[PDB]
RNA sequence: CAGCGAAGGAUUUGGUGGAUUACUAGCUAAUAGCAAUCUAGGAAACUCAAAGAGUGCUAUGGUAUGGUGACGGAGUGCGCUG
C-alpha cells in the first residue's frame, strides 16, 4: 500500500491487503478468468459438487468390497461422470480424487467446448455469441452460458438457422444455399 | 434522469469553492496576466496591491472607478470570499461586477483595465461566476489577444 | 524499534596490537585520542576519528 | 445499447501492480582475458612475489612446523611478501580461543595485510575476486574447494602444505 | 490548564438556530426557509439525490464528511465525493445489498450483499469476498482498530481485521438475528439490540456479552451511541425511545408512546438526537442530559419551558426514511429513504472545529498516504477493547494493591 | 438520361411526452383531519483516479521572545574578559 521501508518491512510481515491466507491463492477468481464465468457463485456451486463426488466415493470405498449394492452404486456414478463427460475415460476410482476438478467441470460448460470444437475462436467471443442467441443444442436455443452439455451433446453444437454468422461463413465458402433460407 | 447527471449537477454548483489543494491550483492558476505556474504561487496580497496600481491609473483616466475602489477593491474585498454569504449579498456583488464590467468594457485597449480585472477574476471567480456579462462586455474585441 | 536499531558495534581501531590489550588510558581533554598497551611491551597512541 | 458478456470487475492477480509479485515492470559485459596471460601463462608475474594466504592454511602451517616467510622463500627460491586479508584475520579470531597460537602467529610484521571491502567474512569469496581481478597474485590454501576454484581460473598459481613443506603448482618458473 | 487553554485558538463557532420570538417555535421551520437563510455553499451542501428505481437507500458517510457511500436495496452501490461531483464508485451488484461502510478510507468499503459480506477497492473493483459473515445486515469499521464488524440474520457477531486480513472473532449472541447494531466511538464496544428488547455490549475478547441491557419490550429497532460514551438512544418497536447512561448504566429518559415506532436513532457531534419514524424526522437538542426537563417532549402543554419540544422537524412525506447519518464536520443529516438521498441542514449539527491531525476534510492525496500507513502502524490490538479504554496502564484487579516488600512475603 | 415528381428530396442523430398489465385522486399520528400548519490493439486530454523514481525550496527551537508590576528601564555594587 506504500512499499514500506526496512524497519516496515520487519516490524509488520503478515500485513497483506492484497492476498489472505483463506483465499487459496485465488483459484477461483483464477479459474473463472480463464474459463470466463459470467456471474459469482458458480465456482463454489462446482466446488460443492466435487466435494460432494469425493465424500460419497470415500463412504463408498467404505463400504465393503463384496457387496452388490456398492460395486453398482460406484460403477453407476463413474458411467454418468462419464456420460456427462467430466471424465474422458471409464478408469479408477482414485481418478474420482485425482482427476475429477472443479476445471474440469467447467471443460464441460457450453463456451468452452465451443472453443474446443473451433466453433469460435475465443471464450469470451463464444459468450458475446451465446448471450446473442445463435447456437442451439439439438433443437432448443442457448440462452445462458451455465449449460454445461453431456457426452452425448458434443455432436449437436450447431448455429440456429437465419444466424447471419453462418450465413457468412457459407457466402465465404460460397456454399450458400438460399432455399433452406440461410 | 441518472447519478451521474445529478453528480454533474452538484459540480457545476459546487465549481467555484476550492476542497483540497489540486482543486485550489486548478482554479487559481486561471490568471489573466501571468502562465499558471506563476499565478498558482501569487497571493492575494500581491494581485490585490498592483490592481489596487491599475486601479488608480483606470481612475485617473476615468474618475468612474474610485467607488469600486470604495467596495469592490477595498482592503476589506481581500478577505471577502464569495461563496461564504447569502444569495442577497451575492446579487449586491453580482450588480457591483456587472457595474465594474459594463463600465470598463470601452477601456479593453489599456493594460491598467487587464491588471484591474485581473483582481475580479481572482478573487471574485467572475470568470465562472459571472461569465455571461464579461463575454458580452468585451465581445467587440474578438480579435485580440485579451479576448 | 529500539530492539531492531540496535546495532552497536562502530568498529575496531586499526590493526589491534600483537599480544592483547592490557592497559587502556583516554586523555580527559581531547575527545578523539586514547592510548592503548599490549603485553609485548607496545604502546600507540590512536585517533578514533 | 447495454454491452454483452458483462462480468463483475474483480482485481487481476497476474496483472495488478498494486499487489507484491507483480511489482517486477542492453549492454553486454565480456571482460577481456588479461593482457599478463600468454594462454595459460601468465608471463608477468615475476619476484618479489606476494600470496594471499588463508585459514587452513596457517593452521596446516603450524601443524606442519613450517614458519610461513621462510616456507615460502624455500618453496619458490624467491622474496616473498605474505598477505592476510582482513576476512582470513576474521575467520581466524572467529576460529575460537583454541586458536590462539594461529592467531598471533599470523600477527606478525613480516606478514603484511591487505583491506578486504565488504559485507561479511567469507575468505573464499573475497580471495578468488581478487585474485581474478588482477592476476597477480599466488594463493596459498588447502580447501579443497579453493583449491578447486583457484585451479580452474588461469593463470593463478596455488600454493599449499604439502608433507612437511610448501608445495606449489600453477607457477612455472620454479627451479 | 494548558491544554485547557486552547479554546482561545479554536477557529471557528458552532451553528445554531434561536427563536427570537414567544410566536417562532422552532420545529415549524422549513428546510426551504433555512437553504434561504443560509450562504451559498452550506445550500449546495444539502443535496438530494432522486434515485427512483432501486430500493431505500442505505445512507453511509466517511468519517471525515468527504465521501458518501448509498446502497440500493436492490442492486445499486454507488461510492462519490459528494460535494465535488466526483463519484468513484457505481456498482449494480444485482442481488439484494443491505448495508455498506467505508474501511479507513473513501479507498476501500465493504458491502453487506445477498449473504457474503464483499470488499471494493476505490474504483469499484471486487478485492474480497469474505466466507464467513455469512450473513450481514449490519457493519460497522473500528478505524482505531481497523476492524470491520459484522452482524445480521445468523446470531452471530464476527470481528474481522482489515489489515492483516484475519478473522479475529465469532462470538454466538445466542439470541437470534441481530436487530440493531452500533458502536461506541469512546471505548469501541458494539452494541447490539437484539428481538428481546436487550441491548448488550460486546468486546471481541469475551465471548459472553460484557453487559446485557433490558432496553425495551418487542425488539430493539435502533441503536446510537454519543461520541464521549457516555449517553445511548435505543428505539424499539413498542413506540418507546429511552435514553441510558452508558457508564453507569442508569436510565436517564424513557420516551414511551411514540404515534409509531422510531425507526431509527443519531446523535450527532453536539449531542442532537434525531429520531426517525417513517416519513418523519424529528429532532431534539440537549435531550442526552440527565435531568426530567430534558426528557423529549412533542408539545409543550400551555408553553411549559420545562419541556424539551423538537428542535426541528420535517416530513418526508413520500416515503418511509431507510437510515440517519449526520454529516460529520458540517451542519447536516443525510437520511437515506426509498427513493434516495436528501441532507438536511440541521444548524446545531457538528463539530466545527475537526482536529486536523486526527481526520481532515481537506486532506490530500499525499496527507491520505502517510496517514494511511501511520495509522496502520499504530493499530490497536483487539485485545485492548474493553468497557473503559483506561483500563490498560493499571495493575490487576487481583494483586493486592499495596506492594509488597519481602518482608511481609 | 428515361421514368417518378403540388411553394423541395434523402440520410443520420440528441431531447421530451404518451403506451409498453385492466383507469376508484395527495399527505398524516387515519372510523378523521390537513392540504395556509400542527402546536400552547489504436487515438484524444485545461479528463478522473492508483502508485514509483528523481529534483527543487532556508528545509534552520540542542532544549524557542528581553519582560505572567511576579515586570521593564536607568544607575550603583559584586562577578567576568584582555
Ligand atoms: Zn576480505
Amino acid at each position: 500500500v506504500r512499499k514500506l521501508k526496512h524497519h516496515e518491512q520487519k516490524l509488520l510481515k503478515k500485513v497483506d491487503f492484497l492476498e489472505w491466507k483463506q483465499d487459496q491463492g485465488h483459484r477461483d477468481t483464477q479459474v473463472m478468468r480463464t474459463y470466463h464465468i459470467q456471474n459469482r457463485e458458480d465456482y463454489h456451486k462446482y466446488n460443492r459438487i466435487c466435494g460432494d463426488i469425493r465424500r460419497l466415493a470415500n463412504k463408498l470405498s467404505l463400504l465393503p468390497p463384496t457387496d452388490p449394492f456398492r460395486r453398482k452404486h460406484e460403477q453407476l456414478l463413474l458411467d454418468k461422470l462419464y456420460a456427462m463427460g467430466v471424465l474422458t475415460t471409464k478408469s479408477k476410482i482414485s481418478d474420482l480424487e485425482n482427476k475429477v476438478t472443479v476445471s474440469a467441470i467447467c471443460r464441460r460448460r457450453l463456451p468452452v467446448i465451443m472453443h474446443r470444437l473451433k466453433m469460435a475462436e475465443t471464450i469470451q467471443d463464444a459468450v458475446k455469441f451465446i448471450e446473442q442467441g445463435h447456437v442451439r443444442v439439438g433443437p432448443n436455443l442457448i440462452n445462458d452460458p451455465a449449460y454445461l452439455v453431456t457426452r452425448n451433446m458434443e455432436d449437436y453444437v450447431t448455429w440456429v438457422d437465419n444466424s447471419k454468422i453462418k450465413k457468412t461463413l457459407l457466402r465465404y465458402r460460397n456454399q450458400i444455399d438460399d432455399f433452406d433460407f440461410s | 434522469s441518472s447519478l451521474s447527471d445529478q453528480l454533474a449537477q452538484v459540480a457545476s454548483n459546487n465549481a467555484t469553492v476550492a476542497l483540497d489543494r489540486k482543486r485550489r491550483q486548478k482554479l487559481h492558476s486561471a490568471s489573466l496576466i501571468y502562465n499558471s505556474k506563476t499565478a498558482a504561487t501569487q497571493d492575494y496580497d500581491f494581485i490585490f496591491e498592483n490592481a489596487s496600481k491599475a486601479l488608480e491609473e483606470l481612475s485617473q483616466i476615468e474618475p468612474k472607478f474610485a467607488i469600486f475602489s470604495r467596495t469592490l477593491f477595498s482592503e476589506s474585498s481581500i478577505s471577502l470570499d464569495r461563496n461564504v454569504q447569502t444569495k442577497e449579498e451575492i446579487k449586491d456583488l453580482d450588480n457591483a461586477i456587472n457595474a465594474y464590467l459594463l463600465l470598463a468594457s470601452s477601456k479593453w485597449y489599456l493594460a491598467p483595465t487587464l491588471h484591474a480585472t485581473e483582481w475580479l477574476v481572482r478573487r471574485f471567480q467572475i470568470h465562472v461566476k459571472n461569465t455571461e456579462m464579461l463575454l458580452l462586455s468585451t465581445l467587440n474585441y474578438y480579435q485580440t489577444p485579451v479576448f | 524499534l529500539e530492539r531492531m536499531f540496535a546495532k552497536p558495534f562502530v568498529g575496531q581501531l586499526g590493526y589491534g596490537h600483537r599480544d592483547g590489550v592490557y592497559a587502556i588510558a583516554k586523555n580527559y581533554g581531547s575527545l578523539n585520542k586514547l592510548a592503548t598497551g599490549s603485553a609485548d611491551g607496545v604502546i600507540k597512541y590512536w585517533n578514533m576519528s | 445499447t447495454r454491452k454483452f458478456g458483462l462480468v463483475k470487475r474483480t482485481l487481476n492477480t497476474k496483472k495488478d501492480q498494486r499487489l507484491k509479485k507483480n511489482q517486477e515492470n542492453l549492454t553486454r559485459n565480456i571482460p577481456q582475458v588479461s593482457s599478463a596471460l600468454f594462454f595459460q601463462y601468465n608471463q608477468a608475474i615475476k619476484p618479489p612475489y606476494q600470496v594471499l594466504i588463508d585459514t587452513n592454511f596457517i593452521n596446516f602451517s603450524i601443524q606442519k612446523k613450517v614458519d610461513i616467510v621462510r616456507g615460502m622463500m624455500d618453496c619458490l627460491l624467491a622474496k616473498c611478501n605474505p598477505l592476510i586479508t582482513d576476512c582470513v584475520m576474521a575467520e581466524l579470531e572467529k576460529l575460537g580461543p583454541k586458536y590462539r597460537i594461529a592467531l598471533k602467529l599470523a600477527r606478525d610484521p613480516r606478514i603484511k595485510r591487505l583491506s578486504c571491502s565488504h559485507k561479511g567474512t567469507y575468505a573464499d569469496d573475497c580471495l578468488v575476486h581478487r585474485v581474478l581481478q588482477h592476476k597477480c597474485y599466488i594463493v596459498a590454501t588447502n580447501d579443497a574447494g579453493l583449491k578447486q576454484r583457484i585451479r580452474k581460473i588461469p593463470g593463478i598459481p596455488l600454493m599449499s602444505v604439502g608433507g612437511h613443506a610448501y608445495v606449489i603448482e600453477k607457477l612455472p618458473d620454479v627451479f | 490548564s494548558s491544554a485547557a487553554a486552547t479554546d482561545y485558538l479554536l477557529p471557528e463557532s458552532n451553528g445554531y438556530l434561536e427563536p427570537e420570538n414567544e410566536l417562532e417555535k422552532t420545529f415549524k421551520v422549513q428546510q426551504s426557509e433555512i437553504k434561504s437563510s443560509v450562504d451559498v455553499s452550506t445550500a449546495n451542501k444539502a443535496l438530494d439525490l432522486s434515485l427512483k428505481e432501486f430500493g431505500p437507500y442505505h445512507i453511509k458517510y466517511a468519517k471525515n464528511g468527504t465521501h458518501l457511500l448509498i446502497t440500493g436495496r436492490k442492486g445499486h452501490v454507488a461510492s462519490m465525493d459528494w460535494r465535488k461531483g466526483q463519484l468513484r464508485a457505481e456498482l449494480f451488484l444485482n442481488e439484494t445489498c443491505h448495508s455498506a461502510t467505508y474501511l479507513q478510507n473513501e479507498q476501500y468499503f465493504a458491502v453487506a450483499q445477498k449473504k457474503y459480506t464483499f470488499i471494493y477497492d476505490h474504483e469499484g473493483t471486487e478485492l474480497h469476498r469474505l466466507k464467513q459473515h455469512i450473513e450481514a445486515r449490519h457493519l460497522d469499521f473500528l478505524p482505531y482498530h481497523y476492524l470491520l464488524v459484522t452482524a445480521g440474520e445468523t446470531g452471530w457477531l464476527k470481528y474481522h481485521d482489515v489489515s492483516t486480513g484475519q478473522l479475529v472473532s465469532e462470538l454466538r449472541t445466542k439470541a437470534g438475528p441481530t436487530m440493531a447494531m452500533a458502536q461506541n466511538p469512546w471505548n469501541a464496544v458494539m452494541h447490539l439490540g437484539h428481538s428481546n428488547g436487550t441491548v448488550s455490549l460486546w468486546s471481541p475478547s469475551m465471548p459472553e456479552p460484557l453487559v446485557k441491557l433490558l432496553s425495551a419490550r418487542g425488539p430493539v429497532n435502533s441503536i446510537a451511541i454519543d461520541r464521549s460514551g457516555y449517553y445511548m438512544a435505543t428505539t424499539g418497536a413498542d413506540r418507546s425511545m429511552k435514553i441510558w447512561d452508558i457508564r453507569n448504566f442508569k436510565q436517564l429518559h424513557s420516551v414511551e408512546s411514540l404515534p409509531t415506532p422510531g425507526t431509527n436513532v443519531s446523535i450527532s457531534d453536539t449531542g442532537l438526537l434525531a429520531l426517525s419514524r417513517g416519513p418523519h424526522v424529528t429532532l431534539w437538542k440537549d435531550a442526552l442530559k440527565l435531568s426530567g426537563d430534558s426528557k423529549p417532549c412533542f408539545g409543550s402543554m400551555g408553553g411549559n419551558p420545562h419541556r424539551n419540544t423538537p428542535y426541528m422537524s420535517h416530513l418526508f412525506a413520500g416515503n418511509k426514511v431507510e437510515n440517519l447519518g449526520f454529516v460529520p464536520f458540517e451542519d447536516l443529516l443525510g437520511v437515506g429513504h426509498q427513493t434516495g438521498i436528501t441532507n438536511l441542514i440541521v444548524p446545531g449539527a457538528g463539530e466545527a472545529n475537526y482536529d486536523a491531525l486526527e481526520l481532515n476534510p481537506f486532506e490530500t492525496k499525499k496527507q491520505r498516504q502517510e496517514q494511511e500507513v501511520r495509522t496502520l502502524l499504530n493499530k490497536l490490538p483487539a485485545d485492548t477493547i474493553t468497557l473503559d479504554p483506561n483500563s490498560i496502564g493499571s495493575v490487576d484487579k487481583r494483586s493486592s494493591t499495596i506492594r509488597l516488600n519481602a518482608k511481609d512475603l
